[PDB]
RNA sequence: CUUUGCUCCACACAAUAUAGAUGGAUACGAAUAAGGCGUCCUUGUGGCGUCGCUGAACCAUAGCAGGCUAGCAACGGUGCACUUGGCGGAAAGGCCUUGGGUGCUUGCUGGCGAAUUGCAAUGUCAUUUUGCGUGGGGAUAAAUCAUUUGUAUACGACUUAG
RNA sequence: GUGUGGCCUAUCGAUCCUUUAGUCCCUCGGAAUUUGAGGCUAGAGGUGCCAGAAAAGUUACCACAGGGAUAACUGGCUUGU
RNA sequence: GAUGCCCUGACGAGUAGGCAGGCGUGGAGGUCAGUGACGAAGCCUAGACCGUAAGGUCGGGUCGAACGGCCUCUAGUGCAG
RNA sequence: UUAGUGGGCCAUUUUUGGUAAGCAGAACUGGCGAUGCGGGAUGAACCGAACGUAGAGUUAAGGUGCCGGAAUACACGCUCAU
RNA sequence: UUGGCGAGAGACCGAUAGCGAACAAGUACAGUGAUGGAAAGAUGAAAAGAACUUUGAAAAGAGAGUGAAAAAGUACGUGAAAUUGUUGAAAGGGAAGGGCAUUUGAUCAGGCCAGCAUCAGUUUUGGUGGCAGGAUAAAUCCAUAGGAAUGUAGCUUGCCUCGGUAAGUAUUAUAGCCUGUGGGAAUACUGCCAGCUGGGACUGAGGACUGCGACGUAAGUCAAGGAUGCUGGCAUAAUGGUUAUAUGCCGCCCGUCUUGAAACACGGACCAAGGAGUCUAACGUCUAUGCGAGUGUUUGGGUGUAAAACCCAUACGCGUAAUGAAAGUGAACGUAGGUUGGGGCCUCGCAAGAGGUGCACAAUCGACCGAUCCUGAUGUCUUCGGAUGGAUUUGAGUAAG
């Protein structure tokens, strides 16, 4: 006998590797596997370990987040790395020159960046080009902006969302959400 | 793949401890001490066999 | 009294299968704050001596698992078969004894043999039970059913008779 | 300075409905005015089974689902009596 | 065969329950130009082999017309009550 | 994010009711329930110890006349019960 | 449009299924009646459905024959299990069955079984050596001072089986002892050795090299990152498997509810086959996939090799705006804010670090939009308008989707 002060044959609870079965996803954790053991570079170790996130954990980047990014001074010619989908931002107007490395572009964000003579690139693409994720800048969109997120932590005095399906008038908005009809919250 | 105990293996006693050579040498184990001629004060033999 | 059936003995030849051979179960009785053995005599609840302190004994024990031979010394030891007389009924089935015969003798001294089972392999040696075949002896019935009885009885059983 | 009831520790009440106070404000959806009705904010009318059903018995004529979660024997622990 | 190969260290009880990887059944798409009247399927078999196991495989007997492996799809898919 | 559960019961110590209970009710911890294994002849809960499949060694608690593995061990006393 | 008539189909069921009904089925049968309502498919390609002989009163048997096969005979494809007969094998003192192990018998598939030496790993049991400590063991022993009694010699009395002694006395004498003090050792006990050797048991994982060492002047060698060498027998039921039995020890009956079941709690005689988390509408979290400020072809139209596949306009749904009961109003003071953290990147450093930039995300202070409560400008259908500025108030908000 052993008094265990841990729980024993416990996973590690990360992904190891994609849940997908895309092939081309697999090429690409082939690469960053090798680029991750064998340089030192911390960037390698960022970069494979976001090829392994779900949908809701690889939030889309827009545009003009890129170009938020690219006016932090000494930052206009980073390259810039979205470990997802890159999608278009008809809110702004002008948008710098730049390289971006993505897993997907949307078609309108393909066009805008390749309009303001910048170039769109793939991860294996970064890879020849910053082996050690030189002079990259790595963005990630916005997690707790999912409407599910809203509904997290529903209690009294809480400040979240209702799971409701029709809003209105009629819809959970009298007793106990105001001092008239009993109480609020 | 095996540990050998230097308490057995004379070869890895040697590869831990390069003194053991020089202490079986010498019988390091086995020195004889100085002779000294101390005596304890009457005080302390009168109080060890007191009543 | 004819499948030559039964039995005993001897001898083969098969099988059988072992509650577990592997030098020897080696005989007083009684006491234990007492005895054993020897010895002596007034024979005793005797005198004297001696022993124990475990069988760690005693006996046996050498030889091709024990061969083939030649002598010496004793006339002893021992095996086998056969005889003589006796004792043993607790479950005697054994103990002892006479006589001759025939082996063996490591009591002592010789000669010849042993190999190759290859550097170990239980390396086979005992003891049951039964069959079967040879030769030699020996013996020459019952019970049950059916019938019958009523001292017996649910049926078996029991008790009778032929 | 003290004072947003009683020196402190108990002394009390949702939704719906009614009703009052307040704003004299919003609505009556073809357009107006005036009544009426409806809303918004704060109270009262009460649920003492006090997080709040609107509620009398009988069955030996009895029924069903169950209960050894539970009585009416024995047995067991206890031994007051 | 990188879902691979390999090195190192630690650990292993379990009802209710959770999750994972597998085994088996009817039927569907694909494939093996798969098996088969020179014997398919089924059934019997103190004969053999593989797997921790679900199970799989082979021989012998019986038999007479169909049936399997693998990649997938799908369910009226596994019994001791 | 979702399952099961929302009858518990026992031991040591603290503790209430009760003459008391293998009774009723609390406190802290450990257990049983959900758990085999060695020991206590036997036994849910006691003692030891928690369990992949094997080999060797050593031990726990409990034992060593015989049943039964292991001293009819050693040592000082006590005890004879119709 | 679960009826009628006529068609075509299916990832549907395959005779306990599928309609109750694959069949002379709404039949047979039950009930006074309304009603209730089964079971039951398969010889063979073909009846070629067994002439004839023989036993029997006959049914039938035995032959013969037909047939590819009667191991297809109408009691008919295959022909399981429960349960049964016969034969064979085996065991059996108040159940049987099971586990671990081996003996014995039977049976069966594809190098097998051992011995010694030298090593390594783990361990068990002996022999023996050197040291350390302590009151530098205590003692014994030797020397010396003092002492007494369970008083040795001597002596004195009294007994005198005539040395047996009884009592005095005497402190070493013809025995000895005690205590103290000196002296020199030894031994025990405890501990240490990178001291040396013998015996026994279990293990031999790994599979080119690579390491750390040791020994040697080097060369090399080695017991140093896991067993080699030498030898024998057998080559098959010999080892081993399986199976039955025997023997030692152990082993209550499963399922269930329960704090607690072997229970004198419930279900279960046996066997086959059937037999229980499904489909749908709308949803939550999570995951995959497509596209992305959008997204969704399938109501419908077009087309077709025809329920498929392919193509498509306008709408509509959800999303891209909230808030308020409502009338309504409706999201940048600023580099879409400040502060504290923050992966990664950039610069400088051999590196440690130092500095810069800091997405996601966390905490916090602000600002913006709506509600509420205040404030109430210029104006003016003089009661409308509602600027500006506030507030321990409030929202399922904004703040590069
Ligand atoms: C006794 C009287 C009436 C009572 C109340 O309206 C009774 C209602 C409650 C409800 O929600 N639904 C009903 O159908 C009955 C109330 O408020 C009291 C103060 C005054
Ligand atoms: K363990
Ligand atoms: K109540
Ligand atoms: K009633
Ligand atoms: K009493
Ligand atoms: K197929
Ligand atoms: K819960
Ligand atoms: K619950
Ligand atoms: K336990
Ligand atoms: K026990
Ligand atoms: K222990
Ligand atoms: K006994
Ligand atoms: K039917
Ligand atoms: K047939
Ligand atoms: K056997
Ligand atoms: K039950
Ligand atoms: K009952
Ligand atoms: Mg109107
Ligand atoms: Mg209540
Ligand atoms: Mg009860
Ligand atoms: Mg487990
Ligand atoms: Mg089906
Ligand atoms: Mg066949
Ligand atoms: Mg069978
Ligand atoms: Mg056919
Ligand atoms: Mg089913
Ligand atoms: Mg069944
Ligand atoms: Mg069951
Ligand atoms: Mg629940
Ligand atoms: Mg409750
Ligand atoms: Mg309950
Ligand atoms: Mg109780
Ligand atoms: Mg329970
Ligand atoms: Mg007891
Ligand atoms: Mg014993
Ligand atoms: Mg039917
Ligand atoms: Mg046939
Ligand atoms: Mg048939
Ligand atoms: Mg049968
Ligand atoms: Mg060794
Ligand atoms: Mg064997
Ligand atoms: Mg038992
Ligand atoms: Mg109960
Ligand atoms: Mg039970
Ligand atoms: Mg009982
Ligand atoms: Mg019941
Ligand atoms: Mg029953
Ligand atoms: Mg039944
Ligand atoms: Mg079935």
């Amino acid at each position: 006998g052993i008094d265990h002060t841990s729980k024993q044959h416990k996973r590690s609870g990360h992904r190891t590797a994609p849940k997908s079965d895309n092939v081309y996803l697999k090429l690409l954790v082939k690469l960053y596997t090798f680029l991750a053991r064998r340089t030192d570079a911390p960037f390698n170790k960022v970069v494979l370990k976001a090829l392994f996130l779900s949908k809701i954990n690889r939030p889309p980047v827009s545009v003009s987040r890129i170009a938020r990014a690219l006016k932090q001074e000494g930052a206009a010619n980073k390259t810039v790395v979205v470990v997802g989908t890159v999608t278009d931002d008809a809110r702004i107007f002008e948008f710098p020159k730049t390289t971006v490395a993505a897993l997907r572009f949307t078609a309108g964000a393909r066009a805008k960046i390749v309009k303001a003579g910048g170039e769109c690139i793939t991860l294996d693409q970064l890879a020849v080009r910053a082996p050690k994720g030189q002079n990259t800048l790595i963005l990630r969109g916005p997690r707790n902006s999912r409407e599910a997120v809203r509904h997290f932590g529903m209690g009294p005095h809480k400040g979240k969302a209702p799971r409701i399906l029709s809003t209105g008038r009629k819809f959970e908005r009298a007793r106990g959400r105001r001092r008239s009809k009993g109480f609020k919250v | 793949v095996l540990k050998k105990n230097p308490l057995k293996n004379k070869q890895v006693l040697l590869r831990l401890n390069p003194y053991a050579k020089v202490f079986a040498a010498e019988k390091l184990g086995s020195k004889k001490a100085e002779k000294t001629g101390t005596k304890p004060a009457a005080v302390f033999t009168e109080t060890l066999k007191h009543d």
